[PDB]
RNA sequence: GGAUCCUGAGUACGACGGAGCACGUGAAAUUCCGUCGGAAUCUGGGAGGACCAUCUCCUAAGGCUAAAUACUCUCUAGUGA
RNA sequence: AAGCAGUAAAUGUGGAGCCGUAGCGAAAGCGAGUCUGAAUAGGGCGUUUAGUAUUUGGUCGUAGACCCGAAACCAGGUGAU
RNA sequence: UGAGGGUAGCGGAGAAAUUCCAAUCGAACCUGGAGAUAGCUGGUUCUCUCCGAAAUAGCUUUAGGGCUAGCCUCAAGUGAU
RNA sequence: UGGGAGUCAGAACAUGGGUGAUAAGGUCCGUGUUCGAAAGGGAAACAGCCCAGACCACCAGCUAAGGUCCCAAAAUAUAUG
RNA sequence: UGCUGGAAGGUUAAGAGGAGUGGUUAGCUUCUGCGAAGCUACGAAUCGAAGCCCCAGUAAACGGCGGCCGUAUAACGGUCC
RNA sequence: GGGAUACUACCCUAGCUGUGUUGGCUUUCUAACCCGCACCACUUAUCGUGGUGGGAGACAGUGUCAGGCGGGCAGUUUGACUGGGGCGGUCGCCUCCUAAAAGGUAACGGAGGCGCUCAAAGGUUCCCUCAGAAUGGUUGGAAAUCAUUCAUAGAGUGUAAAGGCAUAAGGGAGCUUGACUGCGAGACCUACAAGUCGAGCAGGGUCGAAAGACGGACUUAGUGAUCCGGUGGUUCCGCAUG
């Protein structure tokens, strides 16, 4: 309050809404996988244990910023474009659940 | 001297606005101008 | 107090801050303003746009040169030497 | 107890990357017949809160 | 098996107006109120927060119910940077 | 964290849960890109490590909230010695 | 003029006058809400050092109140800016 | 950059201007200065004028504004009128 | 104006007449209406109490009991209202 | 001619009878229901009770719903500025002067405009170029119209004043429709809200042979958030899925 001069929050208009089931997942980028081996199957509950993930949010999803140093295979929900790209660049693949 | 909010040929909503008068310009006017679904200056008409 | 009566003429305009904003030798931006006027007191010359309200801008970045324009008028000549 | 939040203001702005707050403009949502094109373009935008009002309001938003 | 049978009537439900239910006769779909009306009885019905399809859960209108909680006029004993 | 062993303690036990580690966009979505979309452009937001838990101090906020002090309003009662 | 009775506060009474209804009334007194409220006055408890203002915009059902700006202070950073 | 504030009644002089009556120790703006928030000396006393800022001593000295017959420190000084 | 009264010329609730109907969909045709007899529910031709106009009356009701030229309905003729 | 008799909604001009059965309106009954309605008595309680007869009577009243009145009642409001309140006034924008040669700035201080207008007064090519003055003459109230020569834009420019203007931004001829979509670094303003000018970029067209040049009028004013409501489209979502 400012002594009657209009609050900003009625000077300005309400907008927008919430897609109430907003879905982004337990996310993970790339380079964290360097802890693992080559060829090793890297799975959801594995990574839960491994502690790159603390819990599932709405599933899992990936992003390609890091660098892998590990040809190997995954079982995931979701992927970026670069994601499976750079899996199979070294090789290995993505049993996309 | 009053307003005119025009309906395009097929651009399908309420975009363009101008001034005219029903005394100097008593009838429905129309002329060329750029609409977006076309990439060109097409004709549009009064409603 | 007592009867003081109807009363009118206290009417004036919330002003505008006109004139210049930059000066001789000074270096500028692309959408930079150089002057706020009305009419033409000065005349855009080199690399100078003129917006609607007789506002002038320099089309480029660079430095300024005011100077005479006619025999008795004045202009601008922006140069982007660097 | 717990603070509460200005729900009406929650309905009115978006938080940013660092800490800032992205506001929807105003002078909209009605007639633009009396208006111009550059205006309708530059109002189809969104801007930021200023630190001044931010000081005014900082304790309002614990929960964004 | 259930083929047949009993399955909670002025009830359910609706209109009106009032509250409550975070939420405005409301969405109040849910639940009560008072005035008018006013149902099926499975082979049917109820819901699924505008709302319905399909789908699903249940099968209303009959009753009883410890434990896990609450406060201290108490009493006892004790404690008090 | 609740909760539990414990003893009006610690400690231990206790992972439901909370924050962060990717952002963009009302949203659908996408992702070091995203939004707008016509490109990335274009610019906004980004982008390009370090934060976390407890505590001290300051400040703010809700609770009378530095202290005293009205006129008055309401509810229920007393009074015609 | 007495002794006994009857009228109650949004009310009573009233040869009317805001006049009376326990030394007081333009609607009493007791308690309670209630630490009612108070942009209003007053008040606010030992020391030394260092820095050190303002009384101006501007919008206000606002003018002796407020809000930011302004001008202070403190520590983080920068670096001649 | 960010943390914590108070200030919104200002006053007088010079100065500029308006207004008023080339009124007002007026009134409104402005440019300076002092007080407020700053003691000391000078103007007899004399918040704003002149000189001028105190860290504490000290029976030391030099000067400023101003002053030099007595109260009261300093020239009855010179020379001129 | 208020009060009463009235032709009531007509205009006027809670009242009726009924031609026809969501979101989703069992319904007449597998590009398609009898709205019938279907969940969060519905239409007009028309009239329609109190009244609303219209007209009377209405001054020990309220009210006015006026005004101009010549004139401090304080005279008069022109006088208006 | 005044509508208008094929069928004819139905028909005043109707007639007539009540029919699945019922109430249209008014009556008669009366139980209902009532009766501060009189006699009998429990109860010497005549209260109440219940007979009695009489009344009225399906009426109102009563419950809900509805709508007209309602200082009878109750709670609120009843702006500020102000050389005290005060009546008067004024309260939102634009031009100038005060304003002190950057800008900026007061006064219940001085003067003036505004709550729009131009589809041509706009856009774009190609022409024109002053009123006015005298000069002077059918006109003539000198002057109109016309004409000679100078006139400073004194012309004039849609909207007050200001600057500015013959690049004409003034005036015409023709063309038309940029009074275009999606953007823009950037800069001004300012406390905030806001507000203001843009290179240019795609794009794409008008006119123009083009060159290119047009993102509304020479500038400035033309009412004002937001919520709410409405409307149409709709990368959206929208509930177990649809």
């Amino acid at each position: 309050f400012e002594g009657g001069q209009l609050p900003l929050f009625r000077r300005l208009p309400k907008r927008g809404f919430t897609n109430i089931n907003r879905k982004e997942y337990a996310i993970v980028n790339l380079d964290q996988l360097n802890k693992f081996e080559d060829g090793t199957e890297v799975t959801p509950a594995l990574l839960v244990e491994s502690g790159v993930v603390k819990n599932e949010k709405s599933g899992i999803k990936i992003l390609g910023n890091g660098s892998l140093d590990k040809k190997l295979t995954v079982k995931a929900h979701k992927f970026s474009a670069s994601a499976a790209e750079a899996i199979d660049a070294k090789g290995g693949a993505h049993e996309v659940i | 001297r009053v307003n005119v909010t025009l309906a395009c040929t097929e651009c399908g909503d309420r975009n363009y606005i101008t001034t005219k008068n029903k005394r100097n310009n008593p009838e429905r006017i129309e002329m060329k101008k750029y609409c977006p679904r076309l990439n060109k200056y097409t004709l549009h008409r009064e409603t | 107090k007592k009867g003081v009566s109807s009363t009118k003429n206290g009417r004036d305009s919330e002003s505008k801050r006109l004139g210049a904003k930059r000066a001789d030798g000074q270096f500028v931006t692309g959408g930079s303003i150089l002057y706020r006027q009305r009419g033409t007191k000065i005349y855009p010359g080199e690399n100078v746009g003129r917006g609607g309200d007789d506002t002038l801008f320099a089309k480029i970045d660079g430095v300024v040169k005011f100077e005479r324009k006619g025999r008795d008028k004045k202009q601008v000549s922006v140069y982007a030497v660097a | 107890p717990k603070m509460k939040t200005h729900r009406g203001a929650a309905k009115r702005v978006k938080r940013t990357a660092s800490g800032q707050l992205k506001r929807s403009r105003a002078f909209t949502s009605h007639l633009f017949a009396n208006k111009s094109t550059k205006q309708k373009r530059q109002l189809r935008k969104a801007r930021l809160v200023s630190k001044s009002d931010m000081k005014r309001v900082k304790q309002l938003l614990a929960y964004k």
